[PDB]
RNA sequence: GCGAUAACGAACGAGACCUUAACCUACUAAAUAGUGCCACUUCUUAGAGGGACUAUCGAUUUCAAGUCGAUGGAAGUUUGAGGCAAUAACAGGUCUGUGAUGCCCUUAGACGUUCUGGGCCGCACGCGCGCUACACUGACGGAGCCAGCGAGUAUAAGCCUUGGCCGAGAGGUCUGGGAAAUCUUGUGAAACUCCGUCGUGCUGGGGAUAGAGCAUUGUAAUUGUUGCUCUUCAACGAGGAAUUCCUAGUAAGCGCAAGUCAUCAGCUUGCGUUGAUUACGUCCCUGCCCUUUGUACACACCG
C-alpha cells in the first residue's frame, strides 16, 4: 500500500477531464480506494496590453487570458501501478507529477 | 402582549414591536394623513417600516419611487454634495434625530409633520421654458403629483443643507425647523419662498 | 460641571515676546508662539503638569512660568531629542529648541551659512525659486 | 447562565475592563505614554493622556481572547488608519509596533498572555478565566 | 380657489425638448368640462393632479 | 427590445408548415418536440424558436395566420 | 442526530450559513447573542423576521448564523435573510406545511429579500472611464 | 421585423455566437474548502447539466410586428457586462517595437558600440488630464470592525514575507512558511458606527513653502528618490465666460491589488465597501445617417 497523489495540471478542461475520468477508471476496475479528483479553483493569467504598438489614437486595451485548471487524485496503491496507470492515461496537452 | 421568554433574550421595548411596526419603534403610521387629495397616490405611508433603510429597486421602472416610503425618499435625499453620497447611515441617524425634535416641538407626529411639509412646499404650476433655440420664452404648465412631492423633497433637503451650512446648528434640527416651517406654512422658510416664487412666476405666464 | 471665577481670568497673555489669547485652550493658545505646534504644546503641558481642560487665562503666574521655563529647557524634562525643533546643531552639535525671536534668526543664519558657501540651495534661495527639486515649469507662478 | 466576553457589548466591556484593570494598577505602563503618537498616521497623541494604555491593553486582551494566536504586526494592522497625506490621496498605515508589543508582553506577564505554538500569543488559561469574569461583572448594571 | 382635475387620457409628449406632456384631464366633481392641459412632470393616468385656473385650454409648445 | 429576428421567425414557421398536428399550446411540449424535430447548436435559440412556435401557434387556433 | 436543518442568505458579497436545531430560543452572530449586533442603527432589520412573526416560533428552534464576506451592512441584509429562511425551511421539513406557507405568506407581504437574494451585483469597469459607465474628461 | 409591394428568394454586417455575473439543499467528488459529530456537501471550488423563451393574464396596435401594466420567478431594461465585428476608405499614427522593410545618408576623428558627467525635471508665461481643500452631513482621540479582483523565490545576484526581539516612528535584527485554494492573508482596507474634545474663528478647516534631524533603495540621492520626527501655517471662505461624464448596485464618494518597479503612483488596468437625485422623453443645440432637391463640383467646397 502507498498514499500517493498524482496532480493534473492543464489550460484546457476537455483532455483533462478525460485524463481525470481515464485514470479514476483505472483506479476502479482495480479495486484501489480513491479520492477525488478535486477540481482547484482555476487560475486566471490576465494581461492587459495597449492596441497601438505606437502611441497614437483611442486608449483601447486588449485583456488576454489563460485559464489554468488543476485536478489532485489521491491513491492508495503500490507506485508501479500507479505509475503504470499513468503512462495507460499520457496525454501531450495535461501534465501529470507524481508525488509520494 | 405577553412578554415571551427566549434563550437569547429579546429587551422589551422591540418585544413591544410584535404588536405595531412603527418608525424607529417610536413614531405610528396609523394616524397619519395627506392632506391633499392629489398626493395620496405618491405618498407612500400605507405598509410601516422600522428603520429608513430598505436598500430596494425603486429606479428599475418609471414610478417605483411612488412605493418608497417618504420618509426613505427624505433620508435619500438628505445625503448630496459629494462628500455625502453613499453616507445612508448618516443620514438616517440625521432623519432620526430630526423626527425627535420635530416630536418635542409642537407634539405633532413628526412624519405628519413630514407629509405637511411635503404636500406644502410643491410648486402647482411651474413656468417650463419654450425658446426657441436660443430666444428667451417660458410658458405656464402643471406640475404632476409625483414631480410635486420630489420637489417638495429636494426643496425641503436643499433649505436644511444650506441652513446647515457654515452654522453651529446642526443639520438634524435645521431639517427639524424646515420641516415644521413648511408644515405651518410660514413663509419665512427655505422652499417656500422657493414654492411661492415658481407659482408666481407661473401664474404670469399664463 | 461650570464654574465661575472673578478677577483670575487674564483677556490678553504675553508669552516669549508673542500676545496669546486668553479664551483659546491652553494648548493651541501656545501653537502662536513661533517654534511651538500642537504636538510640542500637549507635551509642555503634559510636563508642566497643566490639565489641557482649562483656557489661557485660567493658568496662573506659577503655572506659566513653569511653562517658559519647559519650552526653554526641553532636555532637562525627559522630553526627547528627536522631538526637537533644531537637533545636531550645526556649531555646537547640540540638540535645541528653538523659539519665537531664536527661529527666524537661526533660520536666517541658515541661509546665509548656505549662500556664503554658495551652495546649490543657497543660490535658489537666492533668486528665490523652490529648492526641494520641485518642477517650477507650471506651479512657479505666484 | 453564563456570561461571556461575546455575550457583552464591546464599547462598554472595554469601557469596564480598562477601568478595573487600571484600578488593580498591576499593568506596568512603559514610560513614554505621555510622548508618544499610537500611529505614524497619527497626528495627535490620545486625548485621554492617563488611561489610554490600559484601555488599549485591555482593548488587546479582548481581541485576542476571541482568536488565537494573533501577533503583534496584526495588532499594528488592526488598530492602524488612514493618514492624512497632504495633497497624495489617502493610504492605510499600520500603528506603532513598540506601544503593541509592549502591550502584549505586559499581558503576558501579569498572566494574561503566554506564547502561543507555531507564532503568536494565545490567551492563557487564567485570562480566559478573569475575562469571562469582568463579562458576567459588565453587563448586570 | 384650485380645482382638481383627474386625468384620463395621456394624449402625448410635445414641447421643443419633450419635457412637458398633453394630457386629458377630467374634473372630480361636474364629472364633464373635459379639458386638454399641459403637465411638466412625469405622468400617468388617473392623477388627481390640481389646477391653479381652469378656464383655459391648452396647444402645442414651442 | 424583443423582436425576434429571421432566423427564428422562419425556423418557427417551417416548424408549423411541418409538424402542425404534432405540435401544441403548451411551451415545455414545443421546446422538448424542437430539440428531437431541428438541430439547434444552441439552447437560448432553441428556446427562441419553440417561444415564438408557441405564439404562433396560440395565434393559429384564434384563427387563420398569414403566410403559413 | 435531531432537527436541523443548515440554509444561507446573502447580499452583494457577504453570505450567512445558518444552522437551525431543536432546542431553546437560543439565537447567536458568529457565537454572539443578536441582542448586540452591529451597527446599532440598523438593528431592526434583523428584528425584522422575529417581529415579524412573533418570536414564539422560535421557542422550539435555536438558530446560530456565521456571516462572513461583504460589507456591514451588506452582512446585516444576508443575516437577515438566513435567519429568515432557516425558519422557512425548518418549518417545512418538520412542521405541517400550512405554517411554512403562512410564514411564506408574511415575509413575502412584508419584504422579498426576506426571502428572495437580491440578483444585484456590480457592473465591472471599462477602460477609457473610472467607472462602469463614467467616462475620462474629455477636452477638445 | 410587420406590412405595402416588379419583385422573388438569399449572403455579409446586426442578431445568433463566445467569455463573464446572478439561480440550482438536482448529479460528481474533495485533510490544499466548510460543517456536524469519523460522516456529509448547505455554504467553497469546478464539470456535466437544468433554467428564461417576454412565461401567463390584461390592455392598446394595421390585431401584425410590438409596446405598456401586473402575477409567478433568481433572473422579464437585448436578464447585467463585455470579446468578436461587414462593404469600401484615410496621404490618420507608428520605419524610436521589431534580425519588418525599399531607397537615401553615415561607416573609423563613426550618425556604429561603449565609458564619464550633465539633460530630458531646466522658468516672466498660455493650455489639458488630475490630486487635495475651503469645514460642524466636519476635524482630531480612543473603541467597534466588515470586502473582492490579484501577485509572490534557489546558489540566487535574491521574491511574498508571518512570528519573536529591539526602535517614538520610519526602520533594524534572528528564525520559519510559501514556487502557493496550503504561507503572506480572514490581505482585521478606507469610508463607515459608538463614546469624548473642538464651537463658526482662515479656528483644533487647509497643509503648500521652508529649516533642523533620523532611516530605507541604490555603485551613486547634490537639482531634497522615498519614508519618519519636530518646527514653519501660504493660497483657498464653494470658484467668471465657458465646459465634461453619467440612467441602477449606475453617479458619487471610499479604499485595495496588478502593470510599470533596486527605490518612487497624485497614473492607468481591474476589484470590491457605502450607495443616491432625476428621465425612462425629444429633435431645441451638437454630431452622424437617410429621402427629396440644385450643381458649371468628381483632386469632389480645403471644389
Ligand atoms: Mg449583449
Ligand atoms: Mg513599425
Ligand atoms: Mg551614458
Ligand atoms: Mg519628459
Ligand atoms: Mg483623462
Ligand atoms: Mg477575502
Ligand atoms: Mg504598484
Ligand atoms: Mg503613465
Ligand atoms: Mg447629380
Amino acid at each position: 500500500i502507498h498514499k500517493i497523489r498524482i496532480t493534473l495540471t492543464s489550460t484546457k478542461v476537455k483532455q483533462l477531464e478525460n485524463v481525470s475520468a481515464n485514470i479514476i477508471r483505472n483506479a476502479a476496475q482495480y479495486n484501489i480506494v480513491k479520492k477525488g479528483p478535486v477540481r482547484m479553483p482555476t487560475k486566471v493569467l490576465k494581461i492587459t496590453t495597449r492596441k497601438t504598438p505606437n502611441g497614437e489614437g483611442s486608449k483601447t486595451w486588449d485583456a488576454y487570458e489563460m485559464r489554468i485548471h488543476k485536478r489532485v487524485i489521491d491513491l492508495q496503491a503500490p507506485a508501479s501501478t500507479v505509475k503504470r496507470i499513468t503512462q495507460i492515461t499520457i496525454e501531450p496537452g495535461v501534465d501529470v507529477e507524481v508525488t509520494i | 402582549l405577553q412578554v415571551v421568554e427566549l434563550a437569547t433574550t429579546i429587551p422589551l421595548d422591540v418585544q413591544e414591536a410584535q404588536r405595531e411596526v412603527k418608525l424607529f419603534n417610536k413614531w405610528s403610521f396609523e394616524d397619519v394623513e395627506v392632506k391633499d387629495v392629489s398626493l395620496v397616490d405618491y405618498i407612500q405611508i400605507r405598509n410601516p417600516v422600522f428603520v429608513s433603510h430598505t436598500a430596494g429597486k425603486y429606479a428599475s421602472k418609471r414610478f417605483r419611487k411612488a412605493q418608497c416610503p417618504i420618509v426613505e425618499r427624505l433620508t435619500n435625499s438628505l445625503m448630496m454634495n459629494g462628500r455625502n453620497n453613499g453616507k445612508k447611515l448618516k443620514a438616517v441617524r440625521i432623519v432620526k434625530h430630526a423626527l425627535e425634535i420635530i416630536h418635542v416641538l409642537t407634539e405633532q407626529n413628526p412624519i405628519q409633520v413630514v407629509v405637511d411639509a411635503i404636500v406644502n412646499s410643491g410648486a402647482r404650476e411651474d413656468s417650463t421654458r419654450i425658446g426657441s433655440s436660443g430666444t428667451v420664452r417660458r410658458q405656464a404648465v402643471d406640475v404632476s403629483p409625483l414631480r410635486r412631492v420630489n420637489q417638495a423633497i429636494a426643496l425641503l433637503t436643499i433649505g436644511a443643507r444650506e441652513a446647515s451650512f457654515r452654522n453651529i446648528k446642526t443639520i438634524a434640527e435645521c431639517l427639524a425647523e424646515e420641516l415644521i416651517n413648511a408644515a405651518k406654512g410660514s413663509s419665512t422658510s427655505y422652499a417656500i419662498k422657493k414654492k411661492d416664487e415658481l407659482e408666481r412666476v407661473a401664474k404670469s405666464n399664463r | 460641571l461650570v464654574v465661575q471665577e472673578q478677577g483670575s481670568f487674564q483677556h490678553i497673555l504675553r508669552l516669549l515676546n508673542t500676545n496669546i489669547d486668553g479664551r483659546i485652550k491652553i494648548m493651541y493658545a501656545l501653537t502662536k508662539i513661533r517654534g511651538v505646534g500642537r504636538r510640542y504644546a500637549n507635551l509642555v503641558c503634559k510636563k508642566a503638569d497643566v490639565e489641557l481642560t482649562k483656557r489661557a487665562g485660567e493658568l496662573t503666574q506659577e503655572e506659566l512660568e513653569r511653562i517658559v521655563t519647559i519650552m526653554q529647557n526641553p532636555t532637562n524634562y525627559k522630553i526627547p531629542a528627536w522631538f526637537l525643533n533644531r537637533q545636531k546643531d550645526q556649531v555646537d552639535g547640540k540638540d535645541y529648541h528653538v523659539l519665537a525671536n531664536n527661529l527666524e534668526s537661526k533660520l536666517r543664519d541658515d541661509l546665509e551659512r548656505l549662500k556664503k558657501i554658495r551652495s546649490h540651495r543657497g543660490i535658489r534661495h537666492f533668486w528665490g525659486l523652490k529648492v526641494r527639486g520641485q518642477h517650477t515649469k507650471t506651479t512657479s507662478r505666484g | 447562565p453564563g456570561v461571556s466576553v461575546r455575550d457583552v457589548p464591546a464599547q462598554d466591556f472595554i469601557n469596564a475592563y480598562a477601568q478595573f484593570l487600571q484600578r488593580q494598577g498591576k499593568l506596568e505602563v512603559p514610560g513614554y505614554v505621555d510622548i508618544v503618537k499610537t500611529s505614524a498616521g497619527n497626528d495627535l497623541p490620545p486625548q485621554e493622556a492617563e488611561t489610554w494604555f490600559y484601555k488599549r491593553a485591555a482593548s488587546i486582551a479582548r481581541h485576542i481572547y476571541l482568536r488565537k494566536q494573533v501577533g503583534v504586526g496584526a495588532l499594528n494592522k488592526l488598530y492602524g488608519g488612514a493618514k492624512n497625506r497632504g495633497f497624495r490621496p489617502h493610504k492605510h498605515v499600520d500603528a506603532s509596533g513598540s506601544i503593541n508589543r509592549k502591550c502584549v508582553q505586559a499581558l503576558q506577564k501579569i498572566g494574561v498572555l503566554e506564547i502561543s505554538p507555531k507564532g503568536g500569543r494565545r490567551i492563557s488559561e487564567n485570562g480566559q478565566r478573569d475575562l469571562d469574569r469582568i463579562a458576567a461583572q459588565t453587563l448586570e448594571e | 380657489p384650485v380645482t382638481l382635475a383627474k386625468v384620463i387620457k395621456v394624449l402625448g409628449r410635445t414641447g421643443s425638448r419633450g419635457g412637458v406632456t398633453q394630457v386629458r384631464v377630467e374634473f372630480l366633481e361636474d364629472a364633464s368640462r373635459t379639458i386638454v392641459r399641459n403637465v411638466k412632470g412625469p405622468v400617468r393616468e388617473n392623477d388627481i393632479l390640481c389646477l391653479m385656473e381652469s378656464e383655459r385650454e391648452a396647444r402645442r409648445l414651442r | 427590445g424583443r423582436v425576434r429576428t429571421k432566423t427564428v421567425k422562419r425556423a418557427s414557421k417551417v416548424l408549423i408548415e411541418r409538424f402542425y398536428p404534432k405540435l401544441t399550446l403548451d411551451f415545455e411540449t414545443n421546446k422538448r418536440l424542437t430539440s428531437e424535430i431541428a438541430v439547434i447548436q444552441s439552447k437560448r435559440l432553441r428556446n427562441k424558436i419553440a417561444g415564438y412556435t408557441t405564439h404562433l401557434m396560440k395565434r393559429i387556433q384564434k384563427g387563420p395566420v398569414r403566410g403559413i | 442526530s435531531t432537527q436541523s436543518v443548515q440554509t444561507f442568505g446573502k447580499k452583494k458579497t457577504a453570505t450567512a450559513v445558518a444552522h437551525v436545531k431543536a432546542g431553546k430560543g437560543l439565537i447567536k452572530i458568529n457565537g454572539s447573542p443578536i441582542t448586540l449586533v452591529q451597527p446599532e442603527i440598523l438593528r431592526f432589520k434583523v428584528y425584522e423576521p422575529l417581529t415579524l412573526v412573533g418570536l414564539d416560533k422560535f421557542q422550539g428552534i435555536d438558530i446560530r448564523v456565521k456571516v462572513t464576506g461583504g460589507g456591514h451592512v451588506s452582512q446585516v441584509y444576508a443575516i437577515r435573510q438566513a435567519i429568515a429562511k432557516g425558519l422557512v425551511a425548518y418549518h417545512q421539513k418538520y412542521v405541517d406545511e400550512a405554517s411554512k406557507n403562512e410564514l411564506k405568506k408574511i415575509f413575502a407581504s412584508y419584504d422579498k429579500t426576506l426571502l428572495v437574494a437580491d440578483s444585484r451585483r456590480m457592473e465591472p469597469k471599462k477602460f477609457g472611464g473610472r467607472g462602469a459607465r463614467a467616462r475620462f474628461q474629455k477636452s477638445y
